[PDB]
């Protein structure tokens, strides 16, 4: 047989690749995110005058 | 040819009408000594 | 009489006629740090300042519009938003503001008036006059003018003549 | 010259200057118990018992915000957000307030006269002065402030020179 790339990767190293490198960029986005709010609510804030 | 040059009038057409559009809501409000554009038309229209 | 000197006070230093080949065919109004021209209104601005400015234009509402610099911007007109009826100031003496419609009696009002800025009765520019029809024995006017959301509003009457 | 009496007997106790080799380059207020300095000026403050303070930075807003000893906490600034068109009371004469900007007439406004606070015709500091750029025959301020909600809002003009 032929050794694809990728052929013994084994589910639970997908989930351990899917958690650690798939949800740190949860973790951005949702920081990204919440940084968009705050400097929205910043200049509401300062549309009072 | 006439898919194409149907895409091309329509495409045209399209951006012709939207930029008509886009000065028909920007205009009143550039036209003042102050030119306070509303927020949410700066965001929708691309203002300053 | 009296109303009229105070303008002409303020139209020395502020508002400024356009230069036609040997006569003046409109008047440009600088107002809250933007200038404005009207459009059927062809020749140069006096200044040297004011002359180099390339203009934006606004063909709905017939006024080209630029950029005032910034040591300008102190000795610029003001608006208002809120007119009452009654009298108010113009140039060429007196202008009645009844149901949303500036008059003048008649007699004047001709080529070479355009953008004369129609003042108040503390100074400040409500509408800029672009022309007007006889209706009778008194004129009316084609002003844009400002309402109180900040919307640039343009009136004018059957068959007005662009001054 | 009634107006610049007040404001001298006001800063005389509570408005100490920023030397550097002698040389005045700011002033640090003490409104409402707490000490402020803005950025850019540099050198000590005056009275010794204030330069021996550690001023948390605040780079946004041109502040460099610190706390009052409570022996010290009446002898402040009172402070208001309460502002209406009209003249407010300068170091130097009267300062103008319309649609949301202090407006001083030229000339004066150099390196040195910055966190001077603007004061009321109570006795109130409305502002406190960092910069302002000269737009011909009268120079906007680039101020810090406070409104109704209780929120601290800066105010800034187009190309502001640091003071």
């Amino acid at each position: 047989h032929a050794q694809t790339f990728t052929a013994a990767v084994s589910k639970t190293a997908w989930t351990w690749l899917t958690s650690l490198l798939g949800g740190s960029a949860v973790i951005i986005i949702i920081g990204l995110v919440l940084a968009t709010i705050v400097a929205m609510y910043v200049l509401t804030n300062q549309k009072h005058n | 040819s006439i898919c194409a040059a149907i895409a091309t009038v329509s495409v045209a057409a399209s951006t012709w009408l939207f930029c008509r559009s886009r000065v028909a809501c920007l205009t009143p409000y550039r036209l003042t000594p102050n030119a306070r554009i509303p927020f949410c038309l700066a965001v929708l229209c691309c203002a300053r | 009489g009296k109303r009229q000197r105070m303008v002409m006070k303020l139209e020395s230093d502020k508002t400024f006629p356009i230069m036609l080949e040997g006569k003046i065919n409109g008047y440009a109004c600088v107002v809250g740090g933007k200038l404005f021209r009207p459009m059927h209104v062809e020749g140069k601005i006096d200044n040297d300042v004011l002359a180099a400015l390339k203009t934006k234009k606004a063909s709905k509402y017939d006024l080209e519009y630029a950029d005032v610099p910034q040591n300008m911007r102190a000795d610029t007109f003001k608006y208002t938003h809120e007119k009452p009826q009654g009298y108010y100031s113009w140039h060429h003496g007196a202008v009645q503001y009844e149901n949303g419609r500036f008059t003048v009696p008649k007699g004047v009002g001709a080529k070479g008036d355009s953008g004369r800025p129609i003042l108040d009765n503390q100074g400040r520019v409500v509408a800029i006059v672009l022309g007007g029809v006889n209706e009778g024995s008194r004129t009316a006017l084609s002003v844009v003018m400002w309402n109180e959301k900040g919307v640039t509003v343009k009136y004018t009457p059957e068959n007005c003549e662009q001054w």
